[PDB]
RNA sequence: GUAGCGGCGAGCGAAACGGGAAGAGCCCAAACCAUGGGGUUGUAGGACACUCUCAAAGGACGACAUUAGACGAAUCAUCUGGAAAGAUGAAUCAAAGAAGGUAAUAAUCCUGUAGUCGAAAAUGUUGUCUCUCUUGAGUGGAUCCUGAGUACGACGGAGCACGUGAAAUUCCGUCGGAAUCUGGGAGGACCAUCUCCUAAGGCUAAAUACUCUCUAGUGACCGAUAGUGAACCAGUACCGUGAGGGAAAGGUGAAAAGCACCCCGGAAGGGGAGUGAAAUAGAACCUGAAACCGUGUGCU
RNA sequence: AAGCAGUAAAUGUGGAGCCGUAGCGAAAGCGAGUCUGAAUAGGGCGUUUAGUAUUUGGUCGUAGACCCGAAACCAGGUGAU
RNA sequence: GACAAUGGUAGGAGAGCGUUCUAAGGGCGUUGAAGCAUGAUCGUAAGGACAUGUGGAGCGCUUAGAAGUGAGAAUGCCGGUG
RNA sequence: AGGCAUAAGGGAGCUUGACUGCGAGACCUACAAGUCGAGCAGGGUCGAAAGACGGACUUAGUGAUCCGGUGGUUCCGCAUG
């Protein structure tokens, strides 16, 4: 269509998508103690006045080799979020990109008995395809998911699982015919 | 073209960063001028109380009470109600549904900014005096 | 957290219709023999808070 | 350590408020007193309140 | 951050409505019978009259789970090399291209992983069978029960967002002290009308909070002055009468092959010869900066 | 938004809620007006109508809040070798 | 082109350099990475390269992102040595 | 201190404007305050009238907020009156 694979590419949006995208898949599992918790403490190491030395309030303050660390890591989490319609307008950019290169290239659905990874290469091998393709699928599919996920760049993926950071990562795509109407069923 | 990412134009500064040398400008100092008690960590005068002279809001008198029964209503002229057409016996319910009301805080009142130029029926709980007479004057009458 | 509101400012000004305050007169509670004709008439008016005091106390009343 | 023996009166703590407010703890004790309760076995002496003597031994 | 509370100052700060996770309700006292039956509540319920078909607590009873494991696809050669996994040729596996090691950088060398199989024995959870245990209802309205030193009040306090305030709703101390179904309470002083509920006895899972311990695993977390005080025989040297305070300290090499023998020396330490790819890698052992200390010289 | 589903993912769903399109008054209340006032007589505030969501930066607020430094105060205990 | 401006603390504004980690791309590396040392190199500065020794296994470059991101002063703390 | 003999000094008659609602505009001024003010509407006093009158020749005689008291009224009064 020209709603879905017809559209700017718009950069401002797309970047943004990216950014979150990427800011969400952070754990930020990552602490550090400052002068309540790092051991001892609590006690002035000597008299306020009538040493040499300069005056010292606790072993662990900030410069004592062993103190507590001022500021720094804290636990904390970076995902955010921006509008939906923000977010389809992204997750269509990064399909209009592939449309206006050659990067889509529509197929039947596959067929397979078992899992087997020897056809599934040889396929994307006859259909002159760079070295990641993502091979968007209607439903979630068990013969293609296995048959692909041990390979050096191939992702399979549902149309309920597009992502705006995938679609850009790969140059190739390998969608069927039933799930491209699901895609256009659903984004705006 | 994960490997060439330009976000907008204006859309991403470097944070200042303060006390990093004499050439950026905030080394020594860090902006905040020399002693005081506004160069102190946690220093300053809370705000609009300060400690001295007697404050703006506690030197001026208080005026009036808060009714609990306020009862204010949702407003709507006569130019939400043109986005329907003639006929259309309006109901708060569907006037909420078009596009025009979100929420009847105690109804909706019609009010009169505006004019038709169309003949709606409308239905709602208070009216203006303006409101009333402009519907009532392309037929269409006016019920609570 | 959120931050408070000054709860004696709010009791004290109200918020016109384009971003200023509607304060209140003062020397209006007692001694009004102490006090001209004329004067005790103009009290009885309000007015707005000047640009001053808008600058100490602005977000002492950000929600109202 | 002393509560009636029919019921679980007990002392309390509370404040002491001046003129000007100001708070000191103080305590509220029950008006307990020794009473041979002729219970079974044998009349047994025990701190009995002012308040469980007055209808029903 | 609303209502409200606040030397109305600094500040404090709700709830019902609405959207969700989860989601069940029950047993007593009294009336009445013979310590047992009997009976639970507000559409007022029960006793009495008419008939009329957590909730008691133990036990036996087969499938999964945890506590060891097992099988587990597929590579060769040439160059540099100390040593190949590198590079160059070609070949294969893949539901297995996690990762760790191996003399260098390995999907195909090993430990593995996908995937599947496995449990004498012990424990855990759910399935059904056993053992239980149970009579459920429906009208009526004379009269009879429905939690008493109780509710409430007064005085002094605490707590409710609410500082005694006009303080409603609750708790405590001390005194006074009620009604009993047309009864009683609440709807933010109080009063009357309506509307809602039925105190003064109890028992209840789930959603919820946390991590000493265990098991997998993750990290735009540290990498030896960092990360636990503690990577190392660390709550240890040590300090204190005591409570208590508390450090510093990692790295030979792939493999100890850890230097036979000779020479100087009392030895320590050296110089050779050796091992090793390398000994200025010799156990003080990866690199090895600056301070600092030296030896020689080109100009002065 | 919480929740629900989903690779501890983005996403989907979830319109309870929030801001704006209408202000004025202490409030009842009127409403492109309103309030004061016997009287828009005048005057005040309005009719500005473009806002809303996310994010970069600057500033502020509640938090230890740019870092180091007291004299002290309080609670529990240890001490008459 | 022509003309104007270009001392500067407190302070405001702008443009950059470098470290560490991440994503993607594309490299280098026992025929020798980082690191260290040496130089008479390049840019307006922060800085960058190259050659040469030592070293013996990992590192850069491009575009973005994220910060425990820059040290000469604190009678700073720790270690080493005068 | 500045003004005043047009009197702003003195005397007499009448009288209560030492009024209600305001107020273009301006002076001063960190803010809160302070000062002046023509003109309009309502009700009037003195004068025949034109007119004047919102105290005193002018500039000192004063004190936020909160809180409590007295008077009034269109307000609100937590299911309802």
């Amino acid at each position: 269509s020209d709603a879905v694979f017809g559209i700017e590419p718009n950069n401002s949006v797309l970047f943004e998508a990216i950014n979150l995208q990427r800011a969400s898949l952070r754990q930020g599992t990552h602490a550090v103690k400052n002068r309540s918790a790092v051991s001892g403490g609590g006690r002035k190491p000597w008299k306020q006045k009538g040493t040499g030395r300069a005056r010292q309030g606790t072993i662990r303050a900030p410069q004592w080799r062993g103190g507590g660390i001022v500021f720094g890591p804290t636990p904390r989490s970076y995902a955010y979020k921006m509008p939906k319609k923000m977010r389809r307008l992204a997750l269509r950019s990064a399909l209009s990109f592939k449309v206006q290169e050659n990067g889509l290239t529509v197929v039947d659905a596959f067929n397979f008995e078992a899992p087997k990874t020897k056809e599934f290469k040889n396929v994307l091998s006859t259909l002159e395809q760079p070295k990641k393709v993502l091979v968007v699928t209607e439903n979630e599919d068990v013969n293609v998911e296995l048959s692909a996920r041990n390979i050096p760049g191939v992702q399979v993926t549902t149309a309920q699982g597009l992502n705006v950071l995938d679609i850009t990562n790969a140059d190739s795509l390998v969608i069927t015919e039933a799930a491209a109407k699901k895609v256009e069923e659903v984004l705006g | 073209k994960l490997h060439e990412l330009k976000p907008a134009e204006g859309s991403r500064k470097e944070r200042n960063r303060v006390g990093r040398g004499v050439a950026t400008g905030n080394g020594k100092t860090s902006g905040r001028g020399h002693k005081g008690q506004k160069a102190r960590s946690g220093g300053g005068v809370r705000p609009g109380f300060e400690g001295g002279q007697l404050p703006l809001f506690r030197r001026l008198p208080k005026r009036g009470f808060t009714n609990i029964n306020r009862k204010e209503y949702a407003i709507v002229n006569l130019d939400q109600l043109n986005k329907f057409e003639d006929g259309t016996e309006v109901t708060p319910a569907l006037l909420v549904e078009s596009g025009v009301v979100k929420n009847e805080k105690s109804g909706i009142k019609i009010l009169g900014n505006g004019s038709l130029d169309k003949k709606l029926t409308v239905k709602a709980h208070k009216f203006s005096a303006s409101a009333a007479e402009a519907i009532d004057a392309k037929g269409g009458a006016h019920e609570v | 957290p959120k931050m408070k509101t000054h709860r004696g400012a709010a009791k004290r000004v109200k918020r016109t219709a384009s971003g200023q305050l509607k304060r209140s007169r003062a020397f209006t509670s007692h001694l009004f023999a102490n006090k001209s004709t004329k004067q005790k008439r103009q009290l009885r008016k309000a007015r707005l808070v000047s640009k001053s005091d808008m600058k100490r106390v602005k977000q002492l009343l950000a929600y109202k | 350590g002393k509560q009636c023996f029919v019921t679980g009166r007990k002392a309390s703590t509370g404040n002491r408020r001046s003129h000007a407010l100001n708070s000191t703890k103080r305590r509220w004790n029950a008006n307990l007193q020794k009473v041979r309760i002729l219970v079974d076995g044998k009349p047994k002496k025990v701190w009995v309140s002012a308040r469980a003597l007055k209808s029903g031994k």
